[PDB]
Order: C-alpha cells, then structure tokens, then sequence
C-alpha cells in the first residue's frame, strides 16, 4: 500500500525477516483486482511458513500479467525478470487507477523487452550497455540492425483492460535450512475453566482441568512442572497470566 | 560477440515510447473528438509532432550497415514496418512542402461550400446535407447538381495540386529500395523469408486480375437488375442496352449503393426484418445493446472483459452544448486498448455496427502481449475484415430468436431470404468492382507510363468497362473525379477494402463447418458453440509474428486469394436474378453516352 514503486530491473529487496505476517486484513479482505497465483495456494500460507521473505514493488502492463509464471517464456519472463522452476511465492495484482498513474503521460520508471542474453532468476541489471549485432561496430549509437535499450511508460487511467497500470506485489517465499522466522496468523478459541478438557496451546499439549494458580512465575516462560516432573502449569499466550 | 546469438533486442527504446509518444496524441484526438475546446485541438499538435519526429529522429541515426546478417525468422516480419524512412530521404524545400500540401488537402474536404449556381442566395453545409438529398430526391436536374458542382468548385484548384504531389511521391520510396510508391501500398504483403510461401510485389498484380474474372458473371447481373427496376421510375433517361448514369447510384461517387434498396424493392407485399419498431416497446438503453452484444463474444470461447470498459467509454452524446463526432472507429491507440466512442440511436445500421466495431476490438485483444509492430493486422485490411463477421452473423434469423428480439413465429420461405441477400449484394459485392478501377488507377498514374493529357481522360474510359457507369457531362483536364473522396485527400490506403470483402468470405465459410451447420451461410451462426472458437485463437494471436500466407493456414487452408467462398455465399442470387433476365440485356456496352445527343 506504498505511494510510490520502483522499475522491473530495479528491484529493491524488501527482506522481510523476523516478522509476524498478518494475513487476515490481506488476503482474507483482498481489496486487489485479481487474486490467483500458482505453486502454493494463498489458504496454505497461514498453515505453512517459510524462513525468508523478499518483496518487491513494480507496477507494469495488465498483458505482461500471463509472463509471471513459473517456466515461463515470452517477452518479459526472460529479459526483465524470470520466476524459478521451485518458486514458492505467489503473485497478486491490483489496478492503481487513482494513485499510480500520471496525467500528460508517466515518464519516471523504466522498463525493458529484450536483452542480451537470458538472465538469471531475481537479476538486477540496470546496464546501459550497447548493443552490436551485425559485424561492424556501433560506437555507443543505434544503427540499421544496431539498437539501444532503456525507455520509461505510458500510463494513464482513461482506457481499458491492456496496459492500465497494474500494481504487482511478488511476495516471494523461500525456505531454507535454517528455522523459520516470518510465518500467518492462526485464529484462537475461548478459555473455559473448571473442566476436564484438552489443551491446544502454543508449546503444549495435554489434558487437564484448568483452576486459578496461586503461584509466581517468570514472563518469559511457557510452562512450569512440579517435584515430580509433571506439567501442572500453562501460561497464556494472549494475557499475562497463569 | 558471437554472430550467431544476437537476435534482436529493438523493442526496448523503440517499443516503449512507438505508444506513448502517439499516446499523447491518441486521448488528445480523442477529446478531440468529444470536447471541441479552444485548448483540446493545441493538445494535440505539439504532441503529435513529437511522435512525428520521433519517426524521423531514429531513422537518421539507422544508416551504417546493411540487412543481411539475420537468421531469426521473428527478427525479419518486425523490421520491414519500422526501416521505412517516409519522407526523410529529400531536401530541406521538398521534404516539409509535403506536410504543408497534406493540411490543406483535408481541410476543403471538410469545410467545403458548394451549392446552387442558378440561385446562390441560400448556401448549405455539405456533410450533413448533401448525404441525405441522394435517397428522397426523384428528379433527373437534382441529381444532377449534387455529383456535377462538387467537383466543380472543391476539385477545380485540385488538378493544378495533385499533379507535383503524385511527383515528390516517387522520390520518397524509389529511395527506398523499392521500384515505385505503388508497391508500398504491397509492401505489408510482401512475404519473405519462408520457402514455399513466398508471396512477392509483382505477385499480387495478377492476383486482383485473377479473382476478378469470376466476378464478371455475378456483377453484370446486378448490373441489369437495377437498370431494368429504373424503367417506371426514369422512362428517357437510362438506356437499356447501354449502362447506368453514375450521378444516381446513391451517393457521391458510388462507392456504396445502400440508398438503391427502397427503390429497388423485388416484393413490396413481405415486411423486411426490422429490429426498429420493436426496440421502443421494451425500452431498450446504452448499457443493454453493448452487454448482450459481448454475450456473443463469450460463447463462442473468448474470455470476458473488466470494468475498464463500461465507466471509461460512455455511448450517450454528452449533452447538447458540447458537440462530439462520431464516426465509427474503432480506436486502436496501441499495445490492446479499446475505448468506444459511438452516437448509439435506436436504428438498425447502428446496431450491426456495434458488432462491427468490437469485432476490431477481439483481433487486437489476443495479441495484447505481443509487440506493437507485431499488434497490426496481418494486411491493411485484415483488421476490418475480422471485425464485420459479428454483424452478418447478427442479420441472421436464427440468433435473434435466442436472444428475445422479434415475434417467435416468423415464417422463413425462400422469398424471405432473397430481399436480405440482394441487401448484402449493395453493401459487399456493390462495392467490390468500384475498389478494383481506383486502385488500377492509382497503380496506372504512379509509374508514370501516361501523359498529363491522359490522367483523366483513362479515368472515365475504365468506368465503362469495369463498374458500367457513364458520367453525364465530360469533364477537361482542370478537375477530378476520383481525388473528392476520404480516403485519397487524407493519403489512406484503398486496397484495404478489396480484401476486406475476400478475408471475411474466407473465415466464415469454414467457421460453422466447424459447428455443423447444414444449409446456406447466410443461416449460418457461429453462437452457442465452444469449439467454434480454437479455430479462431490460433489466427487471433498470430498478428504479424506469422504472415497472412500461413494465417489463413488453419482456418480456410488456401494459400492464395481465391473467389470460391464469395460464389457459394449467393447460390440463390445466382439462381433467381437468371429467371427474370430472359428479355433484358446481361452485361453492358461502350457506345451509350448521356451527353452524345
């Protein structure tokens, strides 16, 4: 929900580590456009969680929308940005009519459409490099069947559904070998008292009546045993208190 | 460093602002055409000559080395549309005097003020007024002052002005690589690259020649139908052996006949099919005619639209203070977009016409993606012949009882359908020999083989042999004829609609042998078949990535430009104008002159 973004080749890495991820005013909501991604469903991300985030902010064309995809080849998936075979991440888009367009045309971030050769996937490149394809040398200017690249966008809310500016947020996940940090939100129960019930807590399970402790303890605890190795105390994970 | 790698990598700093250098001009010909302000015509000067400039800035800069080091098959069919320097290979007095004679040409077009010589007093407006006296006025002098004086005082001081026009034209493509400026109207056609699909220039001289000797059996007898339908109504004025006079056709210069229907009426006892009477009973508004319309896009396979369509484009003229123009047009601003500017009445030539014009939006919707010399049609007139298969699918009876139009219970006899195909007859085969003598006329005065005696004296000679007109005043060597017209005074192309009329024949003859259609194919309907549209998505997305030689590969399967779907379209035009042309004269003849008294 930023009032600015950045280029498709100048991806900035908004490293999302050691966070609490609150999907419930995100996705459950979803005041987007369209919300469709592939790999891993959006449902399975508050059950499921991962060790780094990245993100990124690049608004673009409503065409170049088919290009995001995993194993995709085309015009945009090879030369500004390429999505891996094992990517996890999901991809959602949502028409900026209102903020992210310019009137007399937008003339401030760039794009491409072709390159080189094919790029590694989350390449930055933000060259100006020349270009020679034939078998005389171009001295840093275009020519016939010599050409140059790097040109800004055309956006503007008063047309239809091909080129209106898309704001597209790839949250990319990734797991590591390391432990996870950033994970969903999990929704909570009621609290009953004085009865035989089961418990479902945050670092225990068991089955135990639950009465009104008389004991001190220590905040930054999860649970307490007694003299003979029995767990005879729980905290809670919402209030302070035993 | 390699040479074999390097493909192609134009599409970042031409592809990019090729849009958006002519989007500054697109909303600013678009408010253009609905907000007539003091400050929404300077809008679009000052940008349209920076994407003038921006045409003229990088061919400069593209003159060191040649073409011939490409292997890349997608590489070639881009670069043809972008090495055309236009007019920037002359001198500094030639090149900008080109740009001066092309706003001064489109300008008396417009404002034009022609009236009567015999009682000037009172001087009418030409575009509205002179469109509409063609059909009510039944008088041998009216007709005659309304085709004779428009050429008279607007083409008078044209003939001294076309003449060093059609001279700075040759300079600009003889340049180019090119033997004369009447290929470059072929060269979209020009295939290369492809064995066995090549398709040269020089081929398509004997194309047009080729399906137009089959045509001369179908044309000469429409020719006698509405010659000898003009008896009762001019008794010592049209010949019968001899042709037509050209200042009745209907319009004004007879390119369409459509004011010929009323008059010439095969059976006046039957009703014709008429959606008018029945549209202000159910009280129908801007939002149903468009909604029920894109109903016949979703059945057949492609995908359905957003909201940017329906609160971007409005339908209703925005109040009487602002004047908005609304020709239909259907706006393709660039890389797929469509916004619809049409003033929708409650008429039926304004309900095929919506079908016509979003039948342009579907073609450039598939390749929405692709590149913006690749977002084209596959010819100049690919994009119209694509767009006008919604609106002769729509005139048939069958789709309109599954919607809920007309009365359940219509009867459909074989003296139904013939006054709906003779109505088609004026609209598609009543402008098909009129397309072919102007641009043998334009491929006749280019090359330069005539003299200036004879520039418009082969004029009026190739109207008697071709379209069977005869004009009934001669005309010297100070006027035109052909250069009154919109298309030549604003430099647009005219061989778009030849192949309007073959593209079109070639898609749907095969379109509901996909979905079993038995009987003729003017009862045929492409609606409520799901499979009727992969036929279409393979030729929907191929634009200019693929040539027009294997884009007709999967639907027709003909490589070449063949009039067999145009014959078998009419078998009961063909079989009930024979009956009744026993005693009349087929064809016509050159020795019948109006003004040979």
């Amino acid at each position: 929900n930023a009032t600015r973004f950045a280029s498709v080749y100048a991806w900035n890495r908004k490293r999302i580590s050691n966070c609490v991820a609150d999907y419930s005013v995100l996705y459950n909501l979803a005041p987007f456009f369209t919300f469709k991604c592939y790999g891993v469903s959006p449902t399975k991300l508050n059950d499921l969680c991962f060790t780094n985030v990245y993100a990124d902010s690049f608004v673009i064309r409503g065409d170049e929308v088919r290009q995001i995809a995993p194993g995709q080849t085309g015009n945009i998936a090879d030369y500004n940005y390429k999505l891996p075979d094992d990517f996890t991440g999901c991809v959602i888009a949502w028409n900026s009519n209102k903020l992210d367009s310019k009137v007399s045309g937008n003339y401030n971030y760039l794009y491409r459409l072709f390159r080189k050769s094919n790029l590694k996937p989350f390449e930055r490149d933000i060259s100006t490099e020349i270009y020679q394809a034939g078998n005389k040398p171009c001295n840093g200017v275009a020519g016939f069947n010599c050409y140059f690249p790097l040109r800004s966008y055309s956006f503007r809310p008063t047309y239809g559904v091909g080129h209106q500016p898309y704001r597209v947020v790839v949250l990319s996940f990734e797991l590591l070998h390391a432990p996870a940090t950033v994970c969903g939100p999990k929704k909570s129960t009621n609290l009953v008292k004085n009865k035989c019930v089961n418990f479902n807590f945050n670092g225990l399970k068991g089955t135990g009546v639950l009465t009104e402790s008389n004991k001190k303890f220590l905040p930054f605890q999860q649970f307490g045993r007694d003299i003979a190795d029995t767990t005879d105390a729980v905290r809670d994970p919402q209030t302070l208190e035993i | 460093s390699t040479i074999e790698e390097q493909a192609k990598t134009f599409l970042d700093k031409f592809n990019h602002e090729a849009e958006d250098l002519f989007y500054q001009s697109s909303l600013a010909s678009w408010n253009y055409n609905t907000n007539i302000t003091e400050e929404n015509v300077q809008n679009m000067n000052n940008a349209g000559d920076k994407w003038s400039a921006f045409l003229k800035e990088q061919s400069t800069l593209a003159q060191m080395y040649p073409l011939q080091e490409i292997q890349n098959l997608t590489v070639k069919l881009q670069l043809q549309a972008l090495q055309q320097n236009g007019s920037s290979v002359l001198s500094e007095d030639k090149s900008k005097r080109l740009n001066t004679i092309l706003n001064t040409m489109s300008t008396i077009y417009s404002t034009g003020k022609v009236c009567n010589p015999d009682n000037p007093q009172e001087c009418l407006l030409l575009e509205p007024g002179l469109n509409e006296i063609m059909a009510n006025s039944l008088d041998y002098n009216e007709r005659l002052w309304a085709w004779e004086s428009w050429r008279s005082e607007v083409g008078k001081q044209l003939r001294p002005l076309y003449e060093e026009y059609v001279v700075l034209k040759n300079e600009m493509a003889r340049a180019n690589h090119y033997e004369d400026y009447g290929d470059y109207w072929r060269g979209d056609y020009e295939v290369n690259g492809v064995d066995g699909y090549d398709y040269s220039r020089g081929q398509l001289i004997e194309d047009v020649e080729h399906t137009f000797e089959e045509i001369k059996p179908l044309y000469e007898h429409l020719h006698a139908y509405v010659r000898a339908k003009l008896m009762n109504a001019y008794p010592s004025y049209i010949s019968p052996i001899g042709c037509l006079p050209a200042h009745l056709l209907g319009d004004m210069w007879g390119r369409f006949w459509t004011n010929l229907y009323s008059l010439t009426v095969p059976f006046g006892q039957k009703p014709n099919i008429d959606v008018t009477d029945a549209m202000v009973d159910q009280a129908w508004d801007a939002q149903r005619i468009f909604k029920e319309a894109e109903k016949f896009f979703v059945s057949v396979g492609l995908p359905n639209m957003t909201q940017g369509f329906w609160e971007n484009s409005m339908l209703t003229d925005p109040g009487n203070v602002q004047k908005a123009v609304c020709h239909p047009t259907a706006w393709d601003l660039g890389k797929g977009d469509f916004r619809i500017l049409m003033c929708t009445k409650v008429t039926m030539d304004d309900f095929l016409t919506a079908h016509h014009e979003m039948g342009h939006i579907q073609y450039d919707m598939a390749y929405a993606a692709q590149p913006f010399l690749l977002r084209n049609g596959a010819n100049e007139g690919f994009h119209e012949a694509v767009g006008e298969i919604m609106s002769l699918s729509a005139a048939t009876p069958k789709h309109l009882k599954s919607i809920g139009l007309l009365s359940p219970d219509f009867q459909e006899d074989n003296e139904t359908e013939i006054n709906f195909l003779l109505k088609q007859a004026l609209t598609i085969v009543g402008t098909l020999p009129f397309t072919y003598m102007l641009e043998k006329w334009r491929w006749m005065v280019f090359k330069g083989e005539i003299p200036k005696d004879q520039w418009m004296k082969k004029w009026w000679e190739m109207k008697r042999e071709i379209v069977g007109v005869v004009e009934p005043v001669p005309h010297d060597e100070t006027y035109c004829d052909p250069a009154s017209l919109f298309h030549v005074s604003n430099d647009y192309s005219f061989i778009r609609y030849y192949t309007r009329t073959l593209y079109q024949f070639q898609f749907q003859e095969a379109l509901c042998q996909a979905a079993k259609h038995e009987g003729p194919l003017h009862k045929c309907d492409i609606s409520n078949s799901t499979e009727a549209g992969q036929k279409l998505f393979n030729m929907l997305r191929l634009g200019k990535s693929e040539p027009w030689t294997l884009a007709l590969e999967n639907v027709v399967g003909a490589k070449n430009m063949n009039v067999r779907p145009l014959l078998n379209y009419f078998e009961p035009l063909f079989t009930w104008l024979k009956d009744q042309n026993k005693n009349s004269f087929v064809g016509w003849s050159t020795d019948w002159s109006p003004y040979a008294d």
